[PDB]
């Protein structure tokens, strides 16, 4: 089995069933296996948000150094028009967020129990339920062929590794006050002289 | 102000005493040398005089026609008119360690109630013991209003009275 | 029952299935006592109905074009009207008519035990007088009153925040959907 | 088990089990203030209430004040805020204390009366028809019903832990609240900005420099 740090203790909890089980958790966060449900679950969430968000800001950005209607820094996409004010936005972004949040939420504290489509009362995700894992609609390309467990553990590596990305792009934004890819850009011109202890000495 | 009584920082009766104290200090002191231990503590004894008239006239006390502080007790006329500091302040002040000493010794006489010899730990103190109750009487105004509400503060009709009662 | 109020949840033990609404709504187990129950069925029925008579007035008042329903009690402030009709009175003699006739309806109403559904003279129709289509009659009237007393709490909450009458207000939602709504008003969302 | 001070003896009525199932239990009563139960009942009951107005509070504190730090939400100091908010508002502050004082005394004198009796306020005909939710939840202090709308208590292992986060974040809330009253007098600015002068000089802008908390220095 592989751990974070080979030949060390491995707490007794973490025994392998969870994607991307590498035995870490030196601050023992999750004794409680609720509590280990719940951080399974959050760390699905937080690392998909985070893969979208990292997509979302490299691909932009990457387009918009080559050869649309935008090519504006991901810190200064509040500052743009979209046709209507942002606050519309919030509030159309929340109440269809509460929707599908929620149903999300009465899926993990019942699995079985949100699956078929409410007014279309025919359609309806298969009864492999797996909270966090849906299904049906949600593989619509008919994926898990390599049974689930090889795509579970790259689901959560690439997450963990967007995760450590976007933490990245708002410290790096802070602190060098740039773009993430122009920052990219000074470290393959010259990596000897633009490290992170180069740019905190600078100041 | 309070009762027809002028302020002290008003008062020229006050600036006249303080002025006669200053006078007084100073013809003792023009018989001496400049950097001499009399000459030294004398004007230490002008400044400490300086110092407390001008808290006496920050504080807000009330003077009367002979320019003296004039202390307020009512605790409504005090607390409305920002005499709180003189009367109310140190009644309650007074009243914590008043209290705080009556119970220290009345759980220092339960506790030796219990012994085989318990004057013999009135005589000599239990210093361990005592201190030990020195320290723990800190809350003894929230000890003495349960031992109230639980009818343990008094004892009942055992106490020793004459034929008549 | 009526249907679920949230699917996958349990239906509560004390709301039984022959009651009109029954949607298993009790989150804060309000209705477990039957007592409570009883009651709550007696003033959920008798708000729903006061909320489609006010919902229905506000609406009048405004289609008309007699102002709305904010502006009508501002002459006593300052000479009724009605239909465009002046009315003769004057806030003291309405508020004693009103207090007699409504402690007279009122009295006669609470005399009465636990009579939610009265017929007789109160339904002249004879609508409830089969037993079958009655309890579905009685299922859209309290869905009917739920969302005439949303409507009522969402005319006052929509008023505070605009200061304008609800037709008028949905005229504005109809003309720029994304330029009028709860968030360009900046009250509902205190940011931005 | 856990206590305050690794070593010290544990006093001997914080050690039961009525004591130690109650909730952050660490043997901390040096003053014996506790030793009656019927006083450590009310004494419960007290630190709950101000756990619960502690955290509300200061989180009325910080809130706005670490967002007016941000862009939006241009709120005064709470030292300010209640002569700002006094003169944007409607009534005097004796007839908006006069209307709290009769709303907050109904409210308290029905939990007065719920921790004199604990099957108390579940008499039937005393409400119209709330009585029957103005019950308890068989442990005193801890409130069923309309109180606790998402229904999180409902589950019971999870049950000691939201206990024992509620009475730590409202002793820290309750010190958070010491400290904002003592840093105004000494400092004269507000918290987020004693936060800012720590974080700027470290070394030298603390209690030992302000010349108020020990001047003997
Ligand atoms: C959850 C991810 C998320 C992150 C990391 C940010 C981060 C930011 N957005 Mg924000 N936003 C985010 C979600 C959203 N923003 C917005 C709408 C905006 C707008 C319109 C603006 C920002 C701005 C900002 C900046 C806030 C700095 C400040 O001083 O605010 C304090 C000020 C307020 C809170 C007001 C910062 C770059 C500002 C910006 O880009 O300036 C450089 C800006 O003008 N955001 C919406 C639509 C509701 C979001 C959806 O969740
Ligand atoms: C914030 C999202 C998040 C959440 C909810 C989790 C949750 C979990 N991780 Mg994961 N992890 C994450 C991010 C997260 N992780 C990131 C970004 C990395 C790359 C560094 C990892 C690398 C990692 C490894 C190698 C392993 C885990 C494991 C676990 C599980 C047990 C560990 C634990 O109990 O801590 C619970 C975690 C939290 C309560 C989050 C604490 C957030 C802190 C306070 C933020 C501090 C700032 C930060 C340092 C910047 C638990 C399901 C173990 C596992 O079994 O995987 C399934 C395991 O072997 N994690
Ligand atoms: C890239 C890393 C990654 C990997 C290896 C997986 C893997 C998996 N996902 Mg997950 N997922 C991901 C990211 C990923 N996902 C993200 C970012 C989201 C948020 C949108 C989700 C939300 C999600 C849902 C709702 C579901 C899954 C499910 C699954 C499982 C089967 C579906 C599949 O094989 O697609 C494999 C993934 C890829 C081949 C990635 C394709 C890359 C795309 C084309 C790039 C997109 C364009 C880019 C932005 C530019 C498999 C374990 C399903 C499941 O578990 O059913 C039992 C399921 O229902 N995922
Ligand atoms: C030891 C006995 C004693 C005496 C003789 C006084 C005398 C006085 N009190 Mg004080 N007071 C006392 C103890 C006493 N106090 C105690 C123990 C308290 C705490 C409960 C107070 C709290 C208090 C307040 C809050 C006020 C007074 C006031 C007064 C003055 C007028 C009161 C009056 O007209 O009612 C007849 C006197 C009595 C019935 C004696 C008992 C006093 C009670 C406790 C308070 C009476 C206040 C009164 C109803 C308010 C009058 C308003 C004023 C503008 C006319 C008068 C000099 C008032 C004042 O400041 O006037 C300038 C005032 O507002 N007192
Ligand atoms: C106006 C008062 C009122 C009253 C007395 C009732 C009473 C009842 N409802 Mg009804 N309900 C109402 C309005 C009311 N309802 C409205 C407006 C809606 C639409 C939102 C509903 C939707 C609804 C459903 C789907 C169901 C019920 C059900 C019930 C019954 C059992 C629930 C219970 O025991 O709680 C007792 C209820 C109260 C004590 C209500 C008092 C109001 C509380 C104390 C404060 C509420 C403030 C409110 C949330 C403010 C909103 C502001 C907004 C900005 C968020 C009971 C007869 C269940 C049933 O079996 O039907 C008969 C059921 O399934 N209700
Ligand atoms: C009864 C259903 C109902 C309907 C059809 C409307 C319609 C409207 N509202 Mg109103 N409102 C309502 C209830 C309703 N509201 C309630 C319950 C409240 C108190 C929370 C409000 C408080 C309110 C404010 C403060 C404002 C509006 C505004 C508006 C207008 C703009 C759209 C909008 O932003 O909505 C408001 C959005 C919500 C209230 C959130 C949606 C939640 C709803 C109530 C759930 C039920 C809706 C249902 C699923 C679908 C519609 C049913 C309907 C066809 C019968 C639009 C005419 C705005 C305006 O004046 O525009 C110029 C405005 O500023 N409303
Ligand atoms: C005033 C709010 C308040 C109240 C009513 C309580 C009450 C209690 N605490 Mg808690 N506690 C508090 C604040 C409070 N505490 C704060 C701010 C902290 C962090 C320092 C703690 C940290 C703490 C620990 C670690 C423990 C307790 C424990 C207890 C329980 C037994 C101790 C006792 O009998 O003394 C009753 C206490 C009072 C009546 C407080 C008032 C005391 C005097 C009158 C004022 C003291 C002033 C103070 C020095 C500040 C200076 C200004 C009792 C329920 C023990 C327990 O077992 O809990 C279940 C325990 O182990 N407390
Ligand atoms: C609630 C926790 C808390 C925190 C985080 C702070 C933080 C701060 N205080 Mg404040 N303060 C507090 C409570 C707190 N104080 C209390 C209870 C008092 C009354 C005794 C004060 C009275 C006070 C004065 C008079 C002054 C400060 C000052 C400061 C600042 C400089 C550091 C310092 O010298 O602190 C002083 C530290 C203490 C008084 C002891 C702290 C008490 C806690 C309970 C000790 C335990 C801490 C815990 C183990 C770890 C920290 C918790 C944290 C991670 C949340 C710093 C921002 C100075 C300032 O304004 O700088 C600009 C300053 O002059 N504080
Ligand atoms: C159910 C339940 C259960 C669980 O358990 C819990 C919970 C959740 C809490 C609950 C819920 C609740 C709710 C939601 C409530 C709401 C209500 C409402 C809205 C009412 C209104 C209600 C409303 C109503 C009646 C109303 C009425 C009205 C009216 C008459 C009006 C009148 C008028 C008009 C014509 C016009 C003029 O110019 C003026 C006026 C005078 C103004
Ligand atoms: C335990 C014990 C035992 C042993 O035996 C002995 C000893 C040691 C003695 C003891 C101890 C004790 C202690 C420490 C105590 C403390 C307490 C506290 C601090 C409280 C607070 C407490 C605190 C609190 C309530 C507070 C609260 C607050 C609040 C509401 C606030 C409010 C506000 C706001 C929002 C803002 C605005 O603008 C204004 C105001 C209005 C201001």
């Amino acid at each position: 089995l592989p751990s974070w740090m080979p030949g060390a203790d491995l707490p007794g909890y973490l025994n392998g069933t969870l994607p991307g089980d590498f035995g870490f958790d030196p601050l023992y966060l999750g004794q409680d296996p609720v509590k280990l449900k719940w951080y399974a679950q959050a760390e699905l969430m937080n690392a998909r948000f985070a893969m979208l968000a990292v997509a979302g800001i490299l691909v932009p950005e990457l387009l918009s150094n080559i050869g649309p209607g935008a090519g504006v820094a991901w810190y200064d996409a509040g500052k743009f028009e979209y046709f209507a004010p942002a606050s519309s936005l919030f509030g159309v972004q929340m109440l269809l967020f509460a929707w599908v949040e929620i149903r999300r939420y009465q899926d993990f504290v019942k699995p079985g129990s949100a699956n078929q489509d409410p007014i279309f009362t025919n359609n309806k995700l298969p009864d492999g339920n797996e909270p966090g894992y849906p299904g049906g609609i949600f593989d619509p390309f008919g994926w898990s062929k390599g049974d689930i467990k090889s795509l579970k553990l790259k689901e959560i590596k690439n997450g963990r590794l967007a995760m450590l990305a976007f933490a990245g792009f708002i410290g790096q934004a802070y602190t060098t006050g740039t773009t993430p890819l122009k920052n990219l850009s000074t470290h393959l011109a010259d990596p000897w002289s633009t490290t992170v202890w180069q740019n905190d000495l600078a100041r | 102000d309070i009762a027809g009584l002028t302020p002290c920082s008003e008062s020229k009766a006050y600036a006249k005493l303080e002025k006669k104290e200053l006078k007084t200090l100073e013809k003792r002191l023009k018989q001496y040398e400049a950097d001499s231990a009399p000459a030294v503590a004398l004007k230490a004894t002008m400044e400490r005089t300086k110092a407390r008239f001008a808290n006496y006239a920050k504080a807000g006390l009330l003077c009367g026609n002979d320019g003296l502080p004039h202390l307020i007790a009512d605790p409504g006329l005090a607390l409305k008119y920002g005499h709180a500091g003189e009367v109310f302040i140190p009644t309650f002040g007074f009243l914590y360690v008043a209290g705080y000493i009556g119970y220290v010794g009345r759980q220092y006489l339960i506790a030796v109630k219990g012994e085989a010899k318990p004057t013999d730990k009135e005589i000599i103190i239990d210093v361990p013991l005592a201190t030990k109750l020195a320290w723990q009487g800190a809350g003894w105004p929230l000890a003495a209003v349960q031992e109230l509400q639980r009818g343990t503060l008094l004892e009942k009709e055992e106490n020793i009275t004459v034929s008549p009662r | 029952k009526a249907g679920n109020w949230l699917p996958g949840s349990d239906a509560p033990a004390w709301l039984p299935d022959d009651l009109p609404g029954n949607y298993g709504f009790d989150p804060l187990s309000l209705g477990k006592e039957p007592a409570s129950l009883k009651r709550f069925t007696e003033s959920e029925v008798i708000h729903g109905r006061w909320a489609m008579l006010g919902v229905a007035g506000s609406l009048a008042v405004e289609l008309l074009g007699y102002g709305n329903w904010y502006d009508a009690p501002l002459w006593a402030v300052n000479k009724a009207t009605w239909f465009g009709i002046e009315v003769p009175f004057d806030l003291n003699a309405l508020l004693a008519f009103e207090f007699v006739a409504m402690a007279a309806a009122e009295g006669q109403r609470g005399d009465a035990g636990g009579v939610v559904y009265p017929g007789g003279a109160f339904d002249p129709l004879g609508f409830a007088k089969d037993s079958s289509k009655s309890g579905e009659l009685k299922l859209k009237e309290i869905k009917n009153g739920r969302l005439a007393m949303v409507a009522f709490l969402g005319f006052v909450a929509q008023h505070a925040a605009t200061g304008k009458g609800p037709i008028a207000a949905l005229g504005e939602h109809l003309a720029n959907p994304w330029g009028a709504n709860f968030a360009t008003n900046g009250i509902s969302v205190p940011f931005f | 088990r856990q206590s305050w001070l690794p070593g010290s003896q544990i006093p001997a009525h914080l050690d039961t089990p009525a004591a130690q199932a109650l909730a952050g239990n660490f043997g901390f009563d040096p003053l014996g203030l506790g030793k009656d139960p019927v006083a450590l009942r009310w004494y419960q009951q007290a630190e709950l209430i101000h756990c619960r107005t502690a955290m509300a509070g200061v989180a009325g504190i910080l809130i706005p004040g670490l967002l007016t730090k941000a862009g939006a939400l241009n709120v005064p100091e709470w030292y300010d805020a209640g002569k700002v908010a006094i003169e944007n508002s409607f009534a005097p502050w004796g007839s908006l204390l006069a209307v709290q004082l009769f709303l907050c005394g109904f409210v308290e004198a029905k939990r007065w009366q719920d921790i004199r009796k604990p099957g108390s306020q579940g008499e039937p005909g005393s409400f119209l028809g709330f009585e029957a939710s103005l019950k308890g939840t068989s442990e005193l202090g801890y409130p069923g019903g309309p109180f606790d709308p998402l229904g999180l208590s409902k589950e019971a292992d999870k049950w000691a832990d939201w206990k024992l986060k509620e009475v730590k974040n409202g002793r820290l809330a309750m010190l958070a609240f010491l400290g904002f009253v003592a840093q105004k007098y000494a400092t004269g600015a507000g918290p987020v900005d004693n936060l800012a002068a720590h974080l700027k000089d470290p070394w030298h802008v603390n209690y030992a420099t302000n010349g108020v908390s020990l001047p003997f220095l």
